[PDB]
RNA sequence: GUCGACGUACUUCAUAGGAUCAUUUCUAUAGGAAUCGUCACUCUUUGACUCUUCAAAAGAGCCACUGAAUCCAACUUGGUUGAU
RNA sequence: AUCUGUUUGGUGGAACCUGAUUAGAGGAAACUCAAAGAGUGCUAUGGUAUGGUGACGGAGUGCGCUGGUCAAGAGUGUAAAAGCUUUUUGAACAGAGAGCAUUUCCGGCAGCAGAGAUUUCAGCUGUU
RNA sequence: CAUUGGUGAGCAGCGAAGGAUUUGGUGGAUUACUAGCUAAUAGCAAUCUAUUUCAAAGAAUUCAAACUUGGGGGAAUGCCUUGUUGA
């Protein structure tokens, strides 16, 4: 019964209210307010980057998995 | 239905096969059990009549208070319902919304009247005595239990003559006169 | 559920049977209705071992019908398909499930073992060993299972090392049972007799040792006497002296029956084995003198030695000198014993000599038979 | 004098801390405890049936045929050498 | 005793008040029918179902695996040692059924012979 | 004394090979008599269905359609109505 329930949840995880119930957690108020502050700040950086991409004809698109790296000693 | 387990009740909080919100608490069944109402639609016909009374009272209330029309019609309605016996008093206007119930009308039915007159020990006994032909209201025999008794008409609710019940009570008091037929 | 799973496992066999000309689909449906009944009875509550036996019988008769149908229609002894081994696999699986559920039914264990031995070519010695391992762990105090294990390993595989190890472990678990000691002695005597006859076969094809003597069986005999006496005392534990005398009498019967086994073993040195057992009984046991404690058994042992001095030799080829030596030993024993004991021993010796020689040969036929009749009259 | 002002006397108005229940998961808390296709037995509660008391009352009614029960009469058997 | 009238136990139960209840309150019968509750009993046992779809099995061999012993090496220690450790290797021995591979053989036929419970069983000799 | 109390034991009288209560079932009547079945101007009743299908005729609210609601306040989202936006 438990295995069937897990496979069925995995199959229908993509549905709206199944996703709505599944993603719900009670989160502390400090963490929630800091999440919405970081969301607003990320949106502000997104509009600034959109303005920069509008200004510059050819800007490089850097990957999220590339952004954190300043450098490496041995080049590839 | 068996008793739900704890995890089942949480997923089945709204489930109930015997009590629905449209049943309104089975108030109709409660009132018919109290006053031995046989017909199923009697409560709802009485409820429609009570609804007419309450709608008219609400409209009279929305009229301005120092209105001769409002005062005259409220006193007319209070006097009419008191004369029928639905209202016990004529003191308050607010009884036209608070004290008009189906049970107030059902207390004016013939078996409840007989049980209050001590003619029968229970309302069900009074019902059976009515259907068995023992009861007259004036000269007229009434075998309908649903017959509604007015305050004036209470004074002529009596046993029929040649009734075994009437002979029994006279024989108990040792006052049976066979010339009068008892 | 489990019934549904087992039926779906039965499905590919019926796929194969329908694919060949053997069975009609409706016939398959009737067979699966019976199997549904049997699998439900096995996997439900309230089952018995008789349900397993009935299901095995049904599958056996299904296999017989399949064999007849394969002979008749396709004219081939067996197809190369799934269906010829699948019923056998199912019967083995029913046996395995039944033995796992009710391990206490020794008849069902025997039926399992007999079936797996009978289908010899398809089965494995590993499978028979595993069934023996499970059964011997579940019933270690059943002597017959140890004996059957050793017997299977001795006749089928001729594995004398495994037979010796089985007998030793079984006697470790059952040291009080005389039967397992007897079977161990019989196995060891069989092994040394086979070795002797194998050496003789080599000696006739082409162109000593305590193993060939029998000292292994003699050591098993001695350890048998000590262990059986100790455990008999532990089971039944002036009155202690009476109990010790009863224990000695009890051990004497097993010793005499070992003597009978030795007499059955003609190829071995019967005189050597009887000499050893009478040497042991001449040695005192249970802190009491043997002859003083059991004079009847002492006279019986003396008469047994005197008779078995010549009883190995035939009456037809009997030696007069050996008979005279036996009579002299009997006279010495009669002189040593009491007068009533001497009379009883003389009567027993006369009866034994009569049944040996006097009925076999006539006094007119043999000149020495007249001397034997004179000696019997003297006795 | 159902008049005011002042004086006096009296009447009535507080509030918190914690927990649980209430969303067809979640009442906002991670300090909590519940996810399984039935086989049988035992006990308990409830309601139907049939009969009935307190304790009556009313009979969809009349004829005909055919069963049954009960009480007397009569006959039979047992019984003062003892029925009930 | 046409003596006395308190007590104790039955019978009876009006008035007031108080509490509860209300299609008036019960009772009897059962291998009856129905709706539920509680507690027991019962191997009640797939943590990934069986030894197999000739896509297979059995026998054998090779490899692997297991155990202790012996030898060698290494590390440690020592004035030399002894002792101790070893995820080091080799050899002999005893195994397990528990893995892997097989381009070995057998699950065709004929015949001989033996054994078991008239049939069956493996085996041998031929052949395919 | 009375008993319009109960339970009994007995007479007169009545009185034809018995009498008295109780109860189950079935039939007739309880309105005023013109026969069964069907696809019905006829056929069947033992059915037929192995002629049972063709042709003809046949389409309004240009879907009108809760006359069907206990009373007082409401209506997030439904539903109804109206307006609007984009196709």
């Amino acid at each position: 019964k438990l295995e069937y329930d897990e496979k069925l949840k995995e199959r229908f995880r993509h549905m709206p209210e199944i996703k709505r119930i599944s993603r719900h957690r009670h989160v502390p108020q400090v963490i929630k307010k800091a999440q919405e502050i970081k969301n607003i700040e990320l949106s502000s950086i997104k509009r600034r980057e959109a303005n920069e991409r509008r200004t510059r004809k050819d800007m490089p698109y850097i990957s999220e998995r590339k952004k954190q790296i300043v450098g490496t000693v041995h080049k590839y | 239905v068996r008793k739900l387990k704890h995890h089942e009740q949480k997923l089945l909080k709204k489930v109930d096969f015997l009590e629905w919100k449209q049943d309104q608490g089975h108030r109709d069944t409660q009132v018919m059990r109290t006053y031995h109402i046989q017909n199923r639609e009697d409560y709802h016909k009485y409820n429609r009549i009570c609804g007419d009374i309450r709608r008219l009272a609400n409209k009279l209330s929305l009229l301005p208070p120092t209105d001769p029309f409002r005062r005259k019609h409220e006193q007319l309605l209070l006097d009419k319902l008191y004369a029928m016996g639905v209202l016990t008093t004529k003191s308050k206007i607010s009884d036209l919304e608070n004290k008009v119930t189906v049970s107030a009308i059902c207390r004016r039915r013939l078996p409840v009247i007989m049980h209050r007159l001590k003619m029968a020990e229970t309302i069900q006994d009074a019902v059976k005595f009515i259907e068995q032909g023992h009861v007259r209201v004036g000269p007229n025999l009434i075998n309908d239990p649903a017959y509604l008794v007015t305050r004036n008409m209470e004074d002529y609710v009596t046993w029929v003559d040649n009734s075994k019940i009437k002979k029994t009570l006279l024989r108990y008091r040792n006052q049976i006169d066979d010339f009068d037929f008892s | 559920s489990k019934t549904r799973y087992y039926l779906e496992q039965c499905i590919p066999e019926m796929d194969d049977l329908v694919e060949k000309g053997l069975f009609t689909k409706n016939e398959v449906s009737l067979i699966m209705k019976k199997r549904t009944d049997f699998e439900h009875r096995l996997n439900s509550r309230g089952s018995s071992i008789n349900d397993y036996i009935k299901y095995i019988n049904y599958e056996s008769n299904v296999n017989k019908l399949r064999a007849k149908r394969c002979k008749r229609i396709l004219q081939v002894k067996k197809t190369n398909s799934l269906s010829d081994w699948s019923i056998q696999q199912r019967i083995g699986f029913i046996y395995q499930r039944g033995t796992n559920k009710f391990p206490q039914d020794l008849k069902f264990w025997a039926m399992y073992l007999n079936y797996m031995k009978a289908r010899g070519n398809q089965t494995s010695y590993k499978k028979i060993h595993n069934i023996y391992n499970q059964l011997l762990k579940l019933h270690p105090t059943n002597v017959d299972i140890w004996i059957s294990c050793a017997k299977y390993e001795y006749e089928v595989h001729a594995n004398f090392k495994s037979c010796r190890n089985i007998f030793q472990n079984g006697l470790r678990f059952n040291p009080d049972v005389p039967k397992l000691w007897y079977e161990y002695v019989k196995f060891e005597l069989n092994f040394i007799t086979k070795l002797i006859n194998r050496r003789k076969v080599m000696g006739l094809i082409n162109e000593t040792n305590p193993a060939l003597r029998g000292d292994i069986a003699l050591t098993i005999f001695d350890v048998c006497m000590k262990t059986l006496g100790k455990h008999y005392i532990n089971k039944h534990k002036k009155m202690n002296i009476e109990l010790n005398k009863e224990t000695l009498n009890y051990l004497f019967s097993e010793s005499l029956r070992y003597i009978k086994l030795f007499d059955e073993f003609l190829d071995l040195e019967r005189d050597y084995l009887i000499n050893h057992v009478l040497q042991f009984w001449k040695n005192d046991m249970y802190d009491l003198s043997l002859r003083k404690d059991l004079p009847e058994l002492y006279l019986k042992t003396v008469m047994i030695d005197i008779t078995l001095n010549i009883r190995y030799m035939p009456v037809e080829k009997l030696d007069i000198d050996q008979l005279q030596l036996s009579v002299k030993k009997y006279f010495a024993y009669i002189s040593k014993l009491d007068s009533a004991s001497v009379k009883s021993l003389k009567n027993e010796y006369r009866s034994y000599l009569q049944d040996n020689y006097l009925k076999k040969m006539n006094a007119e036929d043999d000149p020495r038979y007249k001397i034997l009749d004179l000696i019997i009259s003297k006795l």
